[PDB]
């Protein structure tokens, strides 16, 4: 009755047809690591972290936006899956500056967690390390676009939820500045939400900026006020 | 050290172990400080093109 079997590590499970491989792995409990996927936005494929070795094929394919054919067998813990993840993680950490002391996401990074739990232990790339000059987006959001990994998630969030259309990719090669061209103060509603969209420390809060670091705090239940929805 | 031979002989006679030879007051073979700086070798990694973290 409209269910397709996937063999996640040999374990069979039923999946609604048309949905992604990644939702099947999250159904059985697996987390394939991801940087450009999010469970509220459209599914672009620009981060290359979601890869998986599907059997009987010489080519590793993505799992952020893969449709599910009948009767798969998914290997999330094979050899070249780990080699692809270590390779892509070594690619990401080249043009990314040493700011982990002063970056505002010491406890709440994503490069740090996934670089521990999937990445290499030694680096390379002795020269290089380009630098992008920052902008001044607004007095609400502090912005250093050097840490921007060009993951195209603020763009999709803006253009598909904010509806404002004031963010864009510019350029080619390494030189892809994600930002706003005309030096306009990007001011709209929900612009405070963009500092949790950005998975790296590139779009942080302006008044908060250098007052804590997220392992010292303790987290507490509460309810929204001054809005009728809560 | 810094003693005459009479009390030296009294030391070596009260305990016939040749106390003048080794006495646990070092004068010479204190290790000469301000040593040269070391260059630490790195073991079974920084070996390029084969250090696969999937392996080890
Ligand atoms: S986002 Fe910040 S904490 Fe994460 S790797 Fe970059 S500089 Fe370090
Ligand atoms: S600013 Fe942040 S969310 Fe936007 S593309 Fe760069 S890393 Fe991604
Ligand atoms: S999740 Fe970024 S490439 Fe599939």
């Amino acid at each position: 009755s409209n269910l397709i079997e996937v063999f996640v590590d040999g374990q069979s499970v039923m999946v609604e047809p048309g949905t992604t491989v990644l939702q099947a792995c999250e159904k059985v409990g697996m987390q394939i690591p991801r940087f450009c996927y999010h469970e509220r936005l459209s599914v672009a494929g620009n981060c290359r972290m979601c890869l998986v070795e599907i059997e009987k094929a010489p080519k590793v394919v993505a799992a952020c936006a893969m449709p599910v054919m009948k009767g798969w067998n998914i290997l999330t813990n094979s050899e070249k899956t780990k080699k692809a993840r270590e390779g892509v993680m070594e690619f990401l950490l080249a043009n990314h500056p040493l700011d982990c002391p002063i970056c505002d996401q010491g406890g709440e990074c994503d490069l740090q967690d996934q670089s521990m739990m999937f990445g290499s232990d030694r680096s390379r790339f002795l020269e290089g390390k380009r630098a992008v000059e920052d902008k001044n987006i607004g007095p609400l959001v502090k912005t250093i676009m050097t840490r921007c990994i060009q993951c195209t998630r603020c763009i999709r969030f803006a253009s598909e939820i904010a509806g404002v259309d004031d963010l864009g990719t510019t350029g080619r090669g390494n030189d892809m500045q994600v930002g706003t061209y005309i030096e306009k103060m990007f001011m709209s509603e929900l612009s405070g939400n963009i500092i949790d969209i950005c998975p790296v420390g590139a779009l942080t809060s302006k008044p908060y900026a250098f007052t804590a670091r997220p392992w010292e705090t303790r987290k507490t239940e509460s309810i929204d006020v001054m809005d009728a929805v809560g | 050290a810094s003693a005459t031979r009479l009390i030296q002989g009294l030391r070596n006679w009260a305990s016939g172990r040749d106390l003048q030879a080794k006495l646990q007051l070092r004068y010479q073979e204190i290790s000469k400080r301000t040593q040269p700086p070391p260059k630490l070798p790195v073991g079974p990694s920084h070996r390029l093109s084969n250090n696969y973290y999937c392996a080890r």
